[PDB]
């Protein structure tokens, strides 16, 4: 509580500063004073029109995503409320939605534990096959198991992260550098997984599209890109975060600081989508050579694209809206989710039990 | 500016959790946005 | 010892026919596939027909498609050849010929100048 | 014609033959072993599993010490293997990749190999400069090369897909005596003890036994319905045992003249490619078509064990002049060793 | 003493090593075609347009090698050395267009022999024009060696060549249907077969090679990753 | 050909003149020889580990 006075205060401090160098009504008519609410503080407005911006974080049930409104009358005043005629700004929207909210929230929490989970342990599982079987070792399994194990560390990370950081607030309150090592270490895993994810999607291109003939891959620079590059951005964000936001052990993201990281990763990711559409263009005109009967045509190459979906992290490129309609963005939040925290466990099934070899080794092997 | 990207959902949703929910704790009652509050 | 014996055969005239046997012992019959082949003078071998282990598969050279049929028997260790509406150029040694190894799809090597699972095949003339 | 008269004596002097085995047959050789105690279950492990061959194993030869031996693949490369440490020796570039026999010189002064070229290729293990270089080609095949075996560093004897066996003088490059009588591709070939005589296999499913002096075939073994692909000496020299494209594995007796047993089982529908005896002779070993290798009482007819350690077909296999391990090759380019 | 003969067989073993690995990119970088006639095909004259028992002709295209293997001084019977080449890229099977029923008996061995059934075949159909001067003087028939060729229509995805006559088109795409009959009744996904309608001169012989191969590699790649 | 047939001819001839034993006879000796080396037999009668150079 004491930090949201905190705050109120230092926002009151900040727009009683702001009105310098005040200047003259533009256009015609009545226009609103400016005027300072007691929580937020509103400009210059001309009359009959209503004002939005952000709900203050002033309350733990204030949602700031919401949209505070403000409406200046026709006659040059601002709202005043029937009930006591006083000027009153409607914040109700701020925190209407909050229970629901954490309602569905504390679902999300478990299901991205239980995923998280689950992928660890089939992840685990298809590595001690895969190192197991050195008769199902190659280029493309020499991949897999740098894709597994990176799924595996971030898992774990995320894991620690939701169990022991996000419901200790006291540790958090302390603001210890070790959870700033911990977040240095969870950002610096979540790019090495996207970075994997586009290495295989650009060692898949370059073994169908392009350079088919005769291609022996050196495998460098596919450990340079997955391990050695992510380490730049996030070093950039560690040292402006260190520098400009400085907050209480990095967790927050409200900063546009978060972009150094994330934006080369979408950027990777928009690059993975058009090998995706490349590949499944010419398995289309291969089914075609061949004369492929158009349904069994169309359900291969729609079972190709499910299949390489986990793979190249397209679910971080076809979700940008979220829609916003309560019931459709919580089916949206859900899916979303449901996608992400399992996506380890979807790679691991797909590329391990699914593999004819790995079922045919196994096989062959229980018989001893 | 915020990050909207579709990685930053889990940031997101462990931030909201952290703030929203008092630690994990018992519920509060709301806050007041009445005709009486700004 | 495998070994193949063919009867039957001769002089016979234009537009009549002839009934081939292959008598076979050696072997376990029933789970090998079939041919017939013939060399007509002054030529090389030439393929003929075939039957698989069970006799539902049957297979026809171009020139002899709806004259000649091919049969076997395994319960007595024979195969067949009917032969109709002969013509002259049907004159050949016909011999009887089974594929190198059971339980196979394909079949090697049965025309082949020296074959050794065929047997010492059967004149055939067709003359008036 | 004459040819009839031929062909009709020829088939007068069959059924004699038939009638004087036919007499000796008094009793077989399942019911005179009936009495004694089973062999048992038998369990072997990989004991070693050799590496580096790019390609496809087609042969392999123990050296006469127990710890050498040498295997080719068709990459175009001869590896030379110590079993006991799995550390490689020789590896020798070949001028033609389809090779399909090697020989392991009885002094282990030299080493052979035959394929696709019709060649017979000999390597100097022990050259003044240390570097294993071609010694001897030995031409005049007219079909690939099958198998080889030497019988001492200046012999050795040959089989070929031009259907004969050939007896050739090193350091000449002539052969000095030509076997013939096979019809069909000549496919494997065994020494016999005191090296007098051998025995071939062939693709018109007849084992032939041959004197190396003289020239001449003395007997002639029939009872396989397909091509023979192995066949190995029992170890006193008086019987032998082929593997056959008919998924059966027989055992001869040179002094009857004919057939003893016969090891098959209905499960067992795959072609035969390998076959050796153990040490005392008691135990049959062949491998199969299907990835597998059985283990088979010899005097008793029973399948006694399996090695299933492959990925792809067994290829070659053979027992140390010592009877202590067995050594695997398979296409999936590996070699086992099993105790 | 014996710790020394320890240490010179893993320097031994380790050199050794050294020159495999470099022998692996070799052998790994460069494509094996094997080289198969049915008689008087014209695939000599093909080679000539690039005791010995195998020949050998290793050409390149766009950087890529290309390695043949002609077989010479074999006997007619292959039952068994033809399971040699179980691993080559693709078998190029040369065919005059009765041999050539002949040819058709030996494809359907090669097709569906068990060991050659996950390689792939590119079938030259050879000597187009001595076929179009037969079929217009009309002399012989296809008809006494092929009864179907009767009730045979030129197919709809026929592309007859600009001024090829309607009856040699006819007649060439009748044999070339005869081998695709065979292929497409076997071979689930394991193996193609690519036919060519070619003259035993033109240059364009191993430009169609190199087109086959580049096809077969990326649909093996495909199948890698349960694609296809 | 007509030579082959001669050829097949004295070859069968000399098939057909040795002299065999009885099969019972045979199969003893064969009994006899693995009853002999069967003490000696590594593959047969499993060696103690540490006496085996593949242990
Ligand atoms: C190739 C095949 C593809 C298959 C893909 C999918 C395969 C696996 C599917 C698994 C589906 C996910 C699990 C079920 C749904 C997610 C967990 C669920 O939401 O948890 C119910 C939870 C709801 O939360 P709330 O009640 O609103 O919060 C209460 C809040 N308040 C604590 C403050 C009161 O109920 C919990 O409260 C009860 C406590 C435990 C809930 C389940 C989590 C247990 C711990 C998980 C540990 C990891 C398990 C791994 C299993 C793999």
């Amino acid at each position: 509580y004491v930090v949201g006075r905190k705050k109120m205060m230092d926002a009151q401090y900040k727009c009683y500063d702001r009105m310098q160098q005040l200047p003259a009504y533009q256009g015609e008519g009545p226009y609103c004073n400016r005027t300072w609410d007691g929580w937020l503080c509103w400009d210059d407005t001309p009359a009959g029109v209503l004002s939005y911006q952000f709900c203050p974080d002033y309350f733990p049930d204030f949602d700031p995503s919401e949209k505070v409104t403000k409406y200046c009358d026709e006659k040059g005043v601002w709202f005043k409320h029937p009930e006591n005629n006083r000027t009153w700004s409607n914040y109700t929207m701020c925190n209407a939605f909050t229970p629901e909210k954490l309602k569905n929230a504390y679902v999300l929490y478990y299901l991205a534990i239980v995923g998280h989970s689950l992928s660890i342990f089939t992840l685990v599982i298809s590595l001690g096959i895969f190192v197991f079987f050195r008769s199902l070792g190659c280029q493309r399994v020499t991949l897999h198991k740098n894709m597994f194990l990176t799924y595996i560390l971030n898992s774990m990370i995320i894991i620690i992260h939701l169990v022991e950081v996000v419901p200790n607030g006291e540790l958090v309150r302390r603001d210890p550098v070790s959870c700033k090592i911990l977040h240095f270490f969870h950002q610096y895993m979540m790019a090495c997984n996207y970075f994997w994810m586009l290495c295989e999607g650009i060692y898949l291109h370059t073994l169908i599209v392009v350079a088919v003939f005769t291609e022996k891959q050196r495998l460098r620079w596919y450990y340079l890109l997955g391990w050695g590059f992510p380490l730049v951005p996030t070093t950039i964000h560690a040292i402006t975060r260190a520098v400009y936001f400085n907050d209480n052990c990095w967790l927050s993201v409200e900063t546009h600081l978060l972009y150094i990281i994330h934006g080369p990763v979408m950027a990777a990711l928009v690059v993975n989508f058009f090998f995706l559409l490349n590949i499944v263009r010419v398995l289309v005109t291969k089914m075609r050579e061949t004369h492929e009967a158009e349904s069994h045509m169309y359900l291969k190459a729609v079972k190709a694209t499910m299949i390489l979906v986990p793979l190249l992290g397209i679910q971080f490129v076809v979700f940008p809206w979220r829609p916003s309609n309560k019931m459709l963005g919580k089916i949206y939040d859900y899916v979303m989710h449901s996608l992400i925290h399992f996506q380890g466990f979807f790679v691991a099934t797909i590329y391990c039990f699914c593999n004819n070899e790995v079922q045919t080794t196994v096989k062959r092997q229980w018989a001893q | 500016x915020k990050c909207n990207t579709a990685t930053c959902a889990t940031q997101r949703l462990a931030e909201f959790l952290r703030h929203s929910s008092n630690n994990f704790g018992p519920i509060l009652p709301p806050t007041n946005v009445g005709s009486n509050t700004p | 010892q495998v070994q193949l014996q063919e009867s039957g055969g001769g002089l016979v005239q234009p537009g009549g026919s002839l009934r081939l046997s292959c008598a076979a012992s050696g072997f376990t019959f029933s789970n090998y596939k079939m041919n017939w082949v013939r060399q007509a003078p002054g030529k090389g071998l030439e393929w003929v027909s075939d039957i698989s282990q069970s006799g539902a598969s049957i297979s026809y050279t171009g020139s002899v498609k709806g004259r000649f049929t091919i049969s076997r028997d395994n319960a007595k260790n024979t195969l067949y050849l009917q032969m109709n509406s002969l013509k002259p150029e049907d004159t050949a040694v016909y011999y009887c010929a089974r594929c190198p190894a059971p339980f196979t799809r394909d079949c090697f090597d049965v025309t082949s100048t020296t074959y050794a699972y065929r047997g010492q095949g059967t004149q055939v003339t067709v003359s008036s | 014609s004459e040819l009839d008269q031929l062909r009709q004596e020829a088939e007068q002097l069959k059924n004699q033959i038939r009638d004087a085995r036919k007499a000796c047959a008094d009793a077989t050789l399942s019911q005179i072993t009936n009495n004694i105690d089973p062999v048992g279950r038998i369990q072997m492990r990989t004991r070693r599993t050799l590496r580096g061959h790019l390609a496809k194993i087609y042969a392999m030869h123990w050296g006469t010490d127990s710890r050498l031996l040498v295997s080719a693949s068709q990459d175009g490369k001869l590896i030379i293997w110590d079993s006991y440490t799995t550390n490689k020796v020789h590896a020798i570039p070949l001028r033609s990749s389809w090779v399909m026999t090697c020989a392991y010189a009885p002094s282990g002064n030299y080493v052979a190999c035959g394929g696709l070229d019709n060649i017979c290729s000999i390597y100097n293990l022990k050259t003044r400069e240390g570097n294993v270089r071609v010694s001897r080609e030995l031409a005049g095949h007219t079909g690939y090369l099958s198998c080889c075996r030497f019988l001492d560093d200046n012999q050795i004897v040959t089989s070929s897909g031009d259907t004969t066996c050939a007896l050739w003088d090193i350091e000449t490059g002539q052969q000095t005596t030509t076997f013939t009588g096979h019809t069909g591709d000549v496919m494997s070939l065994s020494l016999a003890p005191d090296t007098r005589l051998f025995v071939s296999g062939a693709c018109d499913a007849s084992a032939k036994l041959w004197d190396v002096r003289e020239g001449m075939c003395r007997q002639t073994f029939t009872g396989h319905e397909s091509d023979i692909n192995a066949i190995c000496f029992f170890p006193n020299g008086n019987a032998f045992a082929t593997g056959s494209d008919d998924a059966t594995c027989r055992l001869f007796d040179l002094r009857a003249d004919q057939e003893l047993m016969t090891y098959s089982h209905d499960n067992i529908i795959c072609g035969i490619t390998s076959v050796s005896f153990s040490k005392s002779g008691r135990l049959l070993l062949a491998g199969y078509d299907d990835f597998n290798c059985n283990v088979w009482d010899a005097l008793k007819a029973d399948r006694a064990g399996v090695l299933a350690g492959h990925d792809n077909r067994v290829s070659c296999l053979g027992v140390t002049d010592d009877g202590m391990a067995v050594a695997t090759g398979s296409w999936d380019s590996f070699l086992k060793i099993w105790n | 003493d014996q710790r020394n003969e320890e240490k010179a067989q893993r320097e031994a073993n380790k050199k050794i090593e050294k020159q495999l690995q470099k022998d692996k990119q070799v052998y790994r970088a460069t494509h094996r075609l094997l080289l198969l006639g049915a008689g008087e095909s014209g695939k000599n004259t093909i080679v000539k347009q690039m005791t010995s028992g195998i020949f050998e002709t290793k050409f390149q295209v766009d950087k890529v090698n290309f390695h043949m293997f002609d077989v010479g001084a074999q006997r007619d019977e292959r039952r068994k050395w033809i399971q040699c080449f179980n691993d080559v890229t693709a078998i190029i099977f040369v065919v005059a267009s009765n041999r050539l029923q002949a040819a058709l008996k030996l494809f359907d061995s090669i097709w569906n022999n068990k060991w050659l059934r996950d390689t792939s075949v590119i079938l030259f159909l050879n000597k187009q024009d001595l076929l179009a001067e037969k079929v217009l003087a009309g002399k012989s028939k296809i008809e006494d060696y092929f009864p179907e060729f009767a009730r045979y229509t030129t197919p709809e995805d026929a592309t007859p060549e600009p001024g090829e006559d309607p009856r040699v088109t006819r007649a060439k795409y009748f044999i070339r249907d005869e081998f695709l009959r065979i292929s497409t009744a076997s071979g689930d996904g394991r193996h193609y077969c690519y036919p060519h309608f070619t003259c035993s001169v033109d240059t364009e012989n191993i430009r169609r090679v190199f087109n086959d191969c580049r096809d077969i590699i990326q649909r093996m790649h495909l199948r890698q990753y349960e694609l296809l | 050909s007509i030579a082959q047939a001669r050829k097949l001819v004295e070859q069968l001839k000399m098939e057909a003149n040795i002299d065999r034993i009885k099969v019972s006879k045979a199969a003893a000796d064969l009994m006899a020889y693995c009853e002999a080396h069967a003490k000696e037999d590594p593959l047969l009668t499993p060696v103690p580990a540490s006496e085996n150079p593949f242990r």
